[PDB]
């Protein structure tokens, strides 16, 4: 179970 | 050296006595050794080691059966 | 005093070089008299070893390493000069046909 | 089948809470003891001088 | 106060470009940093009033021998009256200098250099950096996946000079490494 | 100020500790302990050993406080592993920390009170003492370094006639705790000898990370059994003594009323034993009954595969922690997924409250030193790992 | 209704007259919170709860109600707290940690491992309400 | 002198659970019998680190 | 704050000594109670079945020795202390032709005791057995099997007494 | 007596006799004290010998 999202801006 | 009674004997020669408490500790079970040279610090064989040392209830005597 | 940040360039760290050498030479009649040693070497060419050491390390570029190196260098001498390391141990580091048929008599994996 | 545990009923209550006694000489009669029998002792030292002279 | 409310908090609270990656879990609370927003991300999580983190706990090390940035020194920390834990790590470097916490909690003194001691992994405006653990004349950093267990030299009494001297390593009976790893795992 | 160098060869001030210190003549400046004697080397070696083959490494590490040690290994490799535990396993593990903990108050007090001088107090809790070290013989193999606790369960059930000796000595335990306390509490000598001494603020102690008996003693109420409780410690009722100044004094009570309440939990825990089985059942790390492995196939796999390979925990990392009657300690566990830790860091309560001697030393006197090193009862088994 | 007289820790003697210091305190902070901008989150949360600390000690007029119904602890920890949140402001001021760097990435984790029931685990009580009613304007 | 090299599977059991991991090979090929017991001993300190 | 009559008392007390008299009286109580100590080589102290001390292989009833060369217990010893050597004899069978243990290696953890799938190695009850030689230390297999063979007639007992358990 | 190896000495016990065609050994008399259950099937002319124990085992009639 493992949600890895990685963020971004823009 | 003086106790209750005695228990058995072995082929080393030395008595085995027992003495009985109520609620504490002490002068329960001891060995007077046949001999007297220092007495080897280790003389009791593996059937009276057992009842020597509280871990098990049978005499010694009973353990060879 | 607190450990320095790292150097940024090369020409930063050489004078950090030559300062842990001038410290480790201002410090070196310490060692020869809290050492008792006397007759067995002479403190001039104990700045021959120090130089040796100091120079055969000369080739490395990365201002990190080299700061790295004097910062080890200066623990070394901080556990010599403290009564830390213990004698007969400064000296020890301090102070024909050919190689390749002794090294064949001797054993077989050089 | 035999699991070693609390009798039936449970163990006796035990006591935890520090009891305090009080088996002390005494509390203020100490200081009569002491200074009475300084003062009749010193008495019997005179009498014991007076003897001795 | 709890995991949850923590990491709502500490997402909108803490200042970006600061926490490289965070993670929640049951296991525990992540803040994985740059090696240089260290000290700043400390301070904050220390004098903050939603997150009032006072005791470092300890300061561990992991040496992976696998990654570019080989070592990982994690710091352990702890809110007594929010009654909470956060566990903040970065990536550290064999020849590089990380930032010291020595001035928000003293206790960090010791582990700083006991970090020093098993890795390797220097760090800048710490007043010691000694050896803590290791002999004097010790060489090398053990906790390394590079040091033999058995180690490098040995101890013994020699006595053509009434002295302790160290030598070169020889054991009698060699460690065996039993090998248990199987597949379909 | 000239500098004299410390590190008796002894037990009488501990051993393995050097403690070069500064000296005004009578007034220490600063002191200056060199921990590493007894760096034996486990944080190495525990990444050589499977899971089962390193916890033996635990009862070593506070050589005092044995079933409170291996403890939170346990406890961090079920919290890796998600496995549940039995009742009667968690009651029982209980049970023996405490007494864990009653050994290690009892072995400290007596140990600073001989460093003081006192010494008749000493052989008389030797003597109680005895009777504890006996029930840890009995349970177990060895007296006192006895590998009971495992990741599953505990080892081996207890034996039957256990409970009816636990509770004989806990009729009279409190009696001997009275006589102990009463030789020193009312003492005058020993008032004289400790209060004001070592005094550490509650800032201080945060500070300095003094989690444990040396935080409980400056006003913080932070006991880990309950602010974060893991075993079977809601049911249980049981105060938790906080002290109001951060001297001596109040350490020593504060030790005698956490003797008291772990007797309580004992009675508690004697009280409440269910019944059931000890290890547990629903992952496969437990050995299979020695009278089951040998007429069942499945069974001695399970064996063979366990006692040579061990049980893989999958990889993860956590920080657990209990209560040791030390203060904080805790287990950094780093799995690589195989049968061997890849990383596990050891944090010793005794590491920070040795660091943090340099600042309770601060303006006393030299033989203020020992009483000092006495109270936040250092064994250099765990602060040099 | 009487002095505090002992406060239960060492190392914080009792202030007198805390309320006064307290807002003399929390106006600093507020009348100094202006140089950081204002979209952000931590001057969005730190002038929320700042002002209503700030508005429920003017309302009362004692400590044993001033912590009684904020429940934050003891009067006197509270100025400890909001020292050490004006000294964080000042620092954050001189750090300036502003600006959201244009390549920017941030792996966030949602690992969800089950830990047994018996495993040490923080389980505490529920906090104030204004701990939870600050998330709601830092959202919105 | 080291060698780099990926370990091959085992023959004698079928499943590639251990393969994908690349290894350094240290040679450490002293060793010898104590004469005592016949046990194997080593003075190369690199005897099973790379293992 | 004092009213003239606490103050007596307590500068009395700590004049005259009484809370140190109370120690003094408090010490001696015990002076007169029977005493505790054993007299270690005559009656030395209880022990409990399950205890840890020297090691000893023993044998089947017939007089075939019980270790078939497994090598659990060597797999399993924290210690690496255990080192054995297997050969399969002419019989047919799998027998140990070197099975020594390093008794200063070991630490008596029991692992290896209960890692038998035939309960070939035992730690008996015996824990007098210092020696004056470290080579002695060092059991070999006759050895072992002759502390086997000397405390079987107990060793088999307690295996059969604690057989409920484990 | 120890002056006979136990290879040597458990040559000398007699096999046992089964009616049976397979036997289950389990080394001592109570099952937990010995070694695993070995079921052998005993057919051949010669006994057939437990890997455990070394007890061989006879087959007289079925
Ligand atoms: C049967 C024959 C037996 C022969 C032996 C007698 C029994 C001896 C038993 C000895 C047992 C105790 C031994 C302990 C050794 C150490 C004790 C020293 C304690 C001490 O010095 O404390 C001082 C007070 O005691 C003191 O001052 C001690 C001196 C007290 C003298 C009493 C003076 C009373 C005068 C009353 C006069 C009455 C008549 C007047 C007309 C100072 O106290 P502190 O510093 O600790 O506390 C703050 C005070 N500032
Ligand atoms: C008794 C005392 C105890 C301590 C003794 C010392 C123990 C540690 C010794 C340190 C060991 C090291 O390698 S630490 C020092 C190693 N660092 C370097 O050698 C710098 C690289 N070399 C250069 O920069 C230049 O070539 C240079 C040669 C400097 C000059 O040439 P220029 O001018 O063109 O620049
Ligand atoms: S575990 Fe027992 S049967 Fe197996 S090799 Fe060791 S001693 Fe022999
Ligand atoms: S008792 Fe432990 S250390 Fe000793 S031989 Fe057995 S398994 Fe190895
Ligand atoms: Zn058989």
């Amino acid at each position: 179970p493992i949600r890895r999202y990685v963020l971004t801006k823009d | 050296n003086i106790g209750a009674t005695l228990v058995g004997v072995d082929k080393f020669g030395n008595k085995y006595y027992q003495k009985l408490g109520d609620t504490q500790y002490g002068r329960h079970r001891w060995v007077e050794y046949a001999s007297k040279d220092r007495y080897n610090a280790s003389q009791v064989p593996a059937e009276w080691h057992g009842w020597l040392h509280f871990i098990t209830d049978h005499t010694g005597d009973e353990l060879l059966s | 005093i607190g450990v320095p940040p790292n150097s940024a360039n090369l020409t930063e760290a050489r004078r950090r070089v030559f300062d842990f050498f001038r410290a480790a030479c201002r410090s070196i009649p310490t060692i020869m008299d809290i050492y008792n040693l006397q007759d067995v070497v002479a403190p001039s060419q104990l700045r021959y070893a120090i130089s040796a050491q100091i120079r055969n390390n000369a080739h490395i570029t990365d201002p990190k390493v080299i700061d790295l190196l004097i910062f080890k260098g200066m623990e070394e001498l901080t556990d010599i000069v403290d009564h830390a390391k213990q004698r007969h141990h400064i000296i020890g580091q301090y102070v024909g046909k050919t190689d390749f048929l002794k090294n064949f008599y001797t054993s077989n994996y050089f | 089948l035999l699991q070693d545990g609390p009798p039936p009923g449970g163990f006796a209550p035990v006591r935890y809470a520090r009891r305090i006694s009080n088996t002390g000489p005494s509390a203020m009669a100490m200081f009569l003891a002491v200074s009475g029998a300084f003062a009749w002792g010193m008495y019997q030292v005179g009498q014991g001088n007076k003897i001795r002279r | 106060m709890d995991n949850q409310f923590i990491f709502k908090y500490s997402w909108e609270t803490l200042p970006k470009k600061w926490v490289k990656k965070m993670e929640r879990s049951e296991h525990g609370n992540r803040f994985d940093t740059n090696t240089d927003y260290l000290f700043q991300l400390l301070c904050f999580l220390k004098l903050h009033t939603y997150t009032r983190v006072q005791v470092l706990i300890d300061i561990c090390g992991v040496d992976y021998p696998s990654r570019k940035r080989r070592f990982e020194v994690v710091y352990n920390l702890l809110s007594t009256r929010y009654n909470s834990r956060i566990r903040v790590q970065t990536s550290a470097d064999e020849v590089t200098r990380i930032s010291s916490v020595v001035s928000l909690f003293p206790s960090a003194g010791w582990w700083e250099r006991e970090v020093w001691d098993m890795f390797g992994v220097s760090f800048i405006n710490h007043p010691d950096l000694r050896r803590i653990l290791t002999d004097y004349g010790f060489e090398g950093h053990p906790l390394r996946k590079d040091f033999p267990l058995s180690g490098y030299v040995q101890v013994r009494y020699d006595d053509p000079e009434k002295r302790v001297v160290s030598e070169p390593i020889e054991m009698t009976q060699e460690f065996r490494y039993f090998d248990f790893a199987s597949p379909w795992e | 100020n000239f500098t004299l160098n410390f590190g008796p060869q002894h037990p009488a001030a501990h051993g393995v500790l050097r403690l070069v210190l500064e000296m005004n003549g009578e007034v220490v400046e600063r002191a200056e302990p060199h921990i590493g004697l007894l760096h034996r080397g486990t944080e190495k070696l525990i990444e050589y050993k499977t899971y089962l083959q390193a916890l033996p490494y635990f009862d070593r590490l506070d050589y005092v406080s044995m079933m409170a040690q291996e403890h939170a290994y346990s406890l961090a490799v079920e919290k890796l592993l998600n496995c549940e535990v039995p009742l009667r396993a968690q009651y029982i593990r209980v049970l023996f920390c405490e007494i864990t903990r009653i050994l290690n108050h009892l072995l400290a007090l007596t140990t600073h009170a001989m460093d003081v001088g006192a010494l008749t107090p000493f052989l008389w809790a030797f003597e109680e003492r005895e009777k504890l070290l006996e029930f840890y013989e009995r349970v177990s193999g060895a007296r006192m370094h006895a590998s009971f606790i495992r990741p599953g369960g505990v080892a081996q059930d207890l034996p039957l006639g256990l409970c009816r000796d636990i509770d004989s000595f806990t009729q009279q335990f409190a009696s001997r705790i009275d006589e102990l306390e009463e030789m020193l509490t009312g003492n005058r000598i020993w008032k004289q000898r400790l209060v004001d001494i070592g005094t550490v603020t509650a800032q201080q102690a945060k500070d300095w990370g003094f989690s444990g008996v040396m935080l409980r003693g400056s006003g913080v109420c932070w006991d880990l059994r309950r602010a974060a409780p893991y075993d079977v410690y809601d049911q249980l009722d049981f105060d938790v003594p906080v002290g109001t100044r951060g001297d001596c004094y109040d350490r020593y009570c504060i030790r005698i009323e956490e003797m008291r309440q772990s007797l309580r939990i004992i009675v508690q825990c004697l009280n409440q034993m269910p019944s059931g089985m000890i290890k547990a059942d629903d992952r496969k790390l437990c050995p299979p009954s020695r009278c089951r492995m040998k007429l069942s196939m499945e069974s001695l796999i399970h064996h063979f595969e366990l006692y040579t390979e061990g049980f893989s925990v999958p990889a993860s990392s956590t920080y657990t922690a209990v209560e040791a009657p030390k203060g904080e300690f805790g287990v950094f566990l780093v799995s690589n997924g195989s049968n061997r830790p890849y990383r596990c860091k050891i944090r010793a309560p005794g590491f920070a409250h040795s660091q943090g001697l340099d600042f309770m030393s601060k303006h006393h006197m030299l033989a203020d030193v020992v009483t000092i090193i006495g109270t936040q009862d250092i064994v250099f088994g765990e602060v040099d790992r | 209704a009487k002095v505090k007289q002992t406060t239960g820790i060492v190392g914080l003697d009792v202030v007198p007259n805390a309320r006064a210091v307290l807002i003399d305190l929390y106006s600093k902070t507020l009348k100094e919170i202006q140089a950081v901008p204002e979209d952000e989150g931590y001057r969005k949360a730190v002038e929320s709860f700042t002002r209503q600390r700030l508005n429920v000690c003017k309302e009362e007029e004692d400590w044993e109600m001033i912590e009684k119904r904020l429940g934050c602890g003891q009067v006197e920890e509270l100025i400890e707290e909001a020292r050490d949140e004006l000294t964080l402001i000042g620092k954050m001021i001189e750090w300036d940690p502003w600006g959201v760097p244009d390549d920017y990435e941030c792996e966030v984790i949602e690992n969800d491992a089950p830990i047994p029931k018996h495993v040490p685990q923080h389980r505490p009580g529920p906090l104030p309400e204004q701990f939870y009613k600050t998330l709601e304007g830092l959202i919105a | 002198k080291v060698i780099i090299y990926s370990p091959a599977r085992t023959a004698t059991q079928s499943g590639s659970g251990k393969l994908g991991k690349w290894k350094i090979n240290f040679v450490s090929t002293l060793k010898w019998e104590n004469p005592l017991m016949g046990w194997t001993s080593t003075g190369d300190p690199y005897a099973n680190v790379g293992d | 704050s004092k009213d003239w009559n606490t103050v007596f008392e307590r500068s009395i007390n700590t004049l005259f000594l009484t809370e140190m008299v109370r120690g003094l009286s408090l010490t001696l109580k015990y002076f007169f109670d029977p005493k505790v100590t054993i007299n270690y080589p005559f009656e030395k102290g209880p022990l409990s079945p399950r205890f840890r001390g020297e090691h000893a292989l023993r044998r089947y009833p017939t007089g075939e020795e019980r270790c078939i060369a497994c090598k659990l217990c060597e797999a399993v010893c924290p210690a690496q202390a255990i080192t054995i050597e297997a050969e399969e004899r002419e019989d047919g069978s799998r027998r140990t032709t070197r099975y020594d243990i390093d008794m200063t290696k070991c630490i008596y953890c029991g692992f290896c005791q209960e890692a038998c799938p035939v309960d070939a190695i035992v730690e008996g009850p015996n824990f007098e057995f210092a020696t004056e030689t470290h080579e002695e230390l060092l059991y070999d297999k006759e050895k072992l099997l002759e502390n086997g063979d000397r405390w079987e007639t107990e060793i088999a007992e307690n295996l059969r007494s604690e057989s409920l358990y484990r | 007596r120890s002056k006979k190896s136990p290879m040597e000495l458990i040559s000398e016990v007699p096999p046992i006799k089964v009616d049976g065609r397979i036997v289950a050994c389990e080394g001592d008399t109570n099952p937990a004290l010995g070694h695993p259950i070995e079921f052998i099937c005993l057919d051949l002319n010669e006994p057939a010998i437990c890997k455990y124990c070394g007890l061989r085992y006879v087959q007289d009639h079925h």
